[PDB]
RNA sequence: GCAGGUGCGAAAGCAGGUCAUAGUGAUCCGGUGGUUCUGAAUGGAAGGGCCAUCGCUCAACGGAUAAAAGGUACUCCGGGGA
RNA sequence: ACCAUGCACCGAAGCUGCGGCAGCGACGCGCGUUGUUGGGUAGGGGAGCGUUCUGUAAGCCUGCGAAGGUGUGCUGU
RNA sequence: CGGCGAGCGAACGGGGAGCAGCCCAGAGCCUGAAUCAGUGUGUGUGUUAGUGGAAGCGUCUGGAAAGGCGCGCGAUACAGGGUGACAGCCCCGUACACAAAAAUGCACAUGCUGUGAGCUCGAUGAGUAGGGCGGGACACGUGGUAUCCUGUCUGAAUAUGGGGGGACCAUCCUCCAAGGCUAAAUACUCCUGACUGACCGAUAGUGAACCAGUACCGUGAGGGAAAGGCGAAAAGAACCCCGGCGAGGGGAGUGAAAAAGAACCUGAAACCGUGUACGUACAAGCAGUGGGAGCACGCUUAGGCGUGUGACUGCGUACCUUUUGUAUAAUGGGUCAGCGACUUAUAUUCUGUAGCAAGGUUAACCGAAUAGGGGAGCCGAAGGGAAACCGAGUCUUAACUGGGCGUU
């Protein structure tokens, strides 16, 4: 094998659309543009969400909702984290440093997603029903 | 990577106007009136090949009617009594008889004469 | 998998997976094309019309004259006007996974081996800078186009290869894809061989 | 660049888990007296975009 | 049809307006009541959300602004034999 | 000329014949078989030619004549 | 934030580069003690001229050798340039090793010198903070709008005091305005050197490869070109001839070449001629195409064929653009040559391809590193709900026989 030898895979290296060179490319003449009109011309076109001036979807729509400022420090923690955690407890600092949570998650929740095998002990953060027979069955323990 | 369009620009032009050789005034030295006469001259000759089948059937058919007509019987009836008498003998075949063997042309006339009667 | 030493004829026992497996060409050309690619400079431009020297007077006036209508002397239709899409410098690199990367390599040293273009010997060295010694102990093993990968980089042996055009001393962490295929042959130094395994584990 | 959020899209408009978007039904707002009871109710919960939409709303938030 | 509560009927039953088909106005911005759902250190509060409801001859009635008439023979450009 | 009856013939890039190319499908191992298809603007899909530049290339061709220019012959859809 | 439209768009917090702290608002005591500036002197590096710097011949082709072929030699030098074609060894360099009377940059060092360290006591920036009115700045358009600045009118506490924590209050926390100085990481390039380019190569690249901001235009501000190449070497054509003691040319000579002669490498096309073949003066139109005689020239079988022409004859109203539709008497093009229009950067989605896979991948930066490090982050494995919250469920409702969105 050798610098000239060598070859990409086959269907990896597309060609690129070439406009404008001639009626044999099918892309000659209009560059496929279609005929007149703004969406021909050069810079032409319509914004998101134009829709000719009626009024547009995102706007005969009502508003809804306020964004929660507490939800955007809370996580969701799948059993299948428990084990990556380095120490056998579960907490929000130990969360932390295993990377299984943000920096600046202050509430945490253990969510039956995933399957736990090992003793591990949950402390400080809320566990689901199901997650929590989980961990007991994996001979866990929960503190509040 | 600018590219000089010179080389291969001349080479497509000489192609062109190398077609053109004969034609009349400018469309034998003029790139844009040569490339519209190369170009008409396809279509005619596309249009011809089959004009030329229809032109060459037609005289053969006149030369056939011409030489029946010598030994008494018309066109038309000479190609159906060939017909009945089994003979597949094209008119391409029977126009070139009937001009360089007027003796076998007129044996083909007598067996569709007996054909038909 | 065993790797049957030059000079001192013993073998050097190697990971089937770093020295053994099969070669993906693929994955090796995109890699190659990448370093190729990453050493491009991209230095260039050219002017658009906004950057041709000259001033924004319309040429003529718009109608009357009989002329097709002129707006600017710099427009890329006209002699001398700007280039329609004028480069710019451009950083041509692209990005390469790391374990992509190490795949290529993998892949690159087996059929350096399986084609029988790799060399490993105990030790490969010169007295002295000198490159007639090093042209002379090349003719001796029958290289002429080779690349020497060291354990660690010496002074004398870089210095007499550094004439010899068709020879590239290396240290074992300055190994890339593209030498490694570039060079007839590929000499290593058992140190090198071990420093090359840890480098792709 | 990036590209820019259509703001008042991500106001009406949620993402769903099957990448549908929820939203509020119109016509909830005020006069409602004369709106029968039965209307007003069907229009309380919300519901999904249609076929037709969803190719508007998608273009007004890349980043849902 | 289901849940709750109701009216008329002895009962079977009927009733989620009117013989039916017109009697209407998106969204935004705000107003009023209810509801700790939220509450920028924390407790509150403001503001926001949610539920109910109110304010358009936006009648050019899918409503471009909260807010708008004319003249050009002094005229000008881009277009159409649409 | 017009009406009616009938048999002939002419007449298209329609149909058939002979040779060739290509798309798609069914059936057997890119090959074959077999069925069929191949007018086309806007336009979508597929596949290529050639130009300058970088590596391969301190290689290869070239004053026993390069590129460019101008003829000629052969050759591929 | 926003006619909640178009758009505008943070912070907290995290990873990096770099890091440095100090004076006055004053008196003791000490003293001059770090720093700090000029200024010495030295001492080192630079800078501004330089020096040395390896190793080749024969033979072939050729105008000429550096090319071919043969056999050598140097290389810490095979960067690059030149030389009559392409040179490691002909030349200039290059690696490497050296060099300064004089001037000067920086960095050390210790002499003169002013600025004055550490120390206790004490002091702690008022028309200022804050407010009313009008504006402006903050991502934040006055909004429920904190905070900053102030044109105008006012106006405190002052340390037991005061500012802030996004209306506001209480509590807690945190900081100390109304005095000032401060290197580094950051920005740029008129200018100098060296080096590099999948940058251009004379309509390109600077407007300008050339005596160009010139010629030229404009009252002026200002605008603003075109124009490169003989040859290896001028050896740039002695002399003779026609010509006006011309222009121009023919010889002669130089040269590899003058059909390289200065109007100079190559020398295309439009356009214009001279020569030869054939056709053409009873013939109607997109000038061709199908058929086709005759003539001329030429061909290895002596036969037809090849090349050129094209009488006569079937058919036949250019091209582009725009249109329902154009021979159209609708548009555009006098012709040629050269140039001239879907790009580039970043974000986002989909397809293909490659890697890895319930994981994938790093950014800045570090590092000589296209390696390696760096996992800050981002995307994915969970959804429902406006949200609290619950969670393979969830929301709706008093509750679902249920229903919406999800789960396989
Ligand atoms: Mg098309
Ligand atoms: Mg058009
Ligand atoms: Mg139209
Ligand atoms: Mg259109
Ligand atoms: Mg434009
Ligand atoms: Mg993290
Ligand atoms: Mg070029
Ligand atoms: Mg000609
Ligand atoms: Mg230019
Ligand atoms: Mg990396
Ligand atoms: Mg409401
Ligand atoms: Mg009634
Ligand atoms: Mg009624
Ligand atoms: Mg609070
Ligand atoms: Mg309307
Ligand atoms: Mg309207
Ligand atoms: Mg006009
Ligand atoms: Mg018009
Ligand atoms: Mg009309
Ligand atoms: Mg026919
Ligand atoms: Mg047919
Ligand atoms: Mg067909
Ligand atoms: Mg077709
Ligand atoms: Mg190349
Ligand atoms: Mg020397
Ligand atoms: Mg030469
Ligand atoms: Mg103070
Ligand atoms: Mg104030
Ligand atoms: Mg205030
Ligand atoms: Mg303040
Ligand atoms: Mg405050
Ligand atoms: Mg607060
Ligand atoms: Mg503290
Ligand atoms: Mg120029
Ligand atoms: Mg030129
Ligand atoms: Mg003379
Ligand atoms: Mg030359
Ligand atoms: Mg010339
Ligand atoms: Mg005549
Ligand atoms: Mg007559
Ligand atoms: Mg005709
Ligand atoms: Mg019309
Ligand atoms: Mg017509
Ligand atoms: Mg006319
Ligand atoms: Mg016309
Ligand atoms: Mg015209
Ligand atoms: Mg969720």
């Amino acid at each position: 094998m050798r610098l000239n030898t060598l070859s990409p895979a086959e269907g990896s290296k597309k060609a690129g659309k070439r406009l404008g060179r001639g009626i044999g490319s099918g892309l000659g003449k209009t560059g496929g543009r279609g005929h007149k009109g703004q969406k021909s011309r050069s810079g032409g076109g319509v914004r998101r969400g134009f829709e000719g001036g009626q009024m547009p979807l995102y706007r005969r729509l009502p508003k809804f909702g306020f964004t929660s400022r507490k939800a955007a420090i809370t996580a969701e923690i799948r059993l299948s984290d428990l084990a990556k955690v380095e120490g056998g407890v579960v907490d929000l600092n130990t969360l932390k440093a295993a990377n299984i949570i943000g920096i600046q998650i202050e509430f945490a929740k253990v969510i039956l997603a995933g399957e736990v095998t090992t003793p591990v002990t949950v402390r400080g953060l809320r566990v689901t029903k199901g997650a929590r027979a989980a961990i007991e069955a994996a001979g866990g323990k929960i503190e509040e | 990577a600018r590219v000089k369009r010179g080389v291969i620009a001349r080479a497509r032009h000489k192609k062109i106007l190398k077609q053109a050789k004969g034609y009349y005034g400018a469309r034998s030295r003029v790139y844009r009136v040569a490339f519209q006469a190369v170009i008409k001259a396809g279509q005619y000759a596309y249009r011809d090949r089959r004009q030329r089948k229809r032109q060459f059937r037609q005289l053969w058919i006149a030369r056939i009617n011409a030489a029946a007509r010598q030994n008494g019987i018309s066109y038309s009836k000479f190609i159906n009594g060939l017909k009945k008498a089994s003979v597949e003998i094209d008119r391409k075949i029977l126009a070139d008889i009937a001009v360089f063997d007027k003796v076998a042309f007129t044996a083909l006339v007598e067996k569709a004469k007996a054909a038909l009667a | 998998m065993e790797l049957v030493l030059k000079d001192a004829q013993s073998a050097l026992t190697v990971s089937e997976t770093t020295f053994g497996r099969d070669f993906n060409e693929a994955l090796v050309h995109q890699v190659v094309v990448a370093y190729a690619a990453g050493a491009r400079q991209g230095t260039r431009a050219q002017k658009t019309r906004a950057e041709v020297t000259g001033s924004g007077k319309k040429p003529w006036r718009q109608k009357g004259t009989g002329r097709a209508r002129s707006g600017s002397i710099k427009s890329p239709i006209w002699r001398s006007g700007g280039v329609t899409f004028a480069a710019r410098p451009q950083d041509h690199s692209q990005k390469v996974n790391k374990k992509m990367y190490r795949g290529a390599l993998k892949s690159i040293l087996s059929e350096l081996v399986r084609q029988d273009r790799l060399i490993v010997v105990e030790k490969f060295s010169v007295e002295a800078p000198k490159t007639k010694l090093l042209a002379q102990k090349l003719k001796d093993m029958a290289l002429e186009d080779v690349l020497i990968i060291t354990g660690e980089l010496d002074e004398n042996l870089f210095l007499a290869a550094r004439n010899l055009h068709k020879v590239d001393v290396r240290d074992a962490t300055g190994i890339d894809p593209v030498s490694l295929i570039a060079f007839d042959k590929v000499v290593m130094t058992a140190d090198a061989v071990k420093q090359v395994e840890e480098m792709l584990a | 660049p990036k590209i820019k959020t259509v703001r008042g899209a991500a106001k009406r408009f949620k993402k769903t888990g099957k990448g549908g978007f929820k939203h509020k039904h119109a016509n909830l707002r005020h006069i409602l007296t004369k709106k029968a009871t039965k209307r007003k109710r069907h229009l309380r919960p919300k519901a999904m975009v249609s076929k037709g939409d969803l190719g508007l709303v998608i273009a007004c938030l890349p980043y849902a």
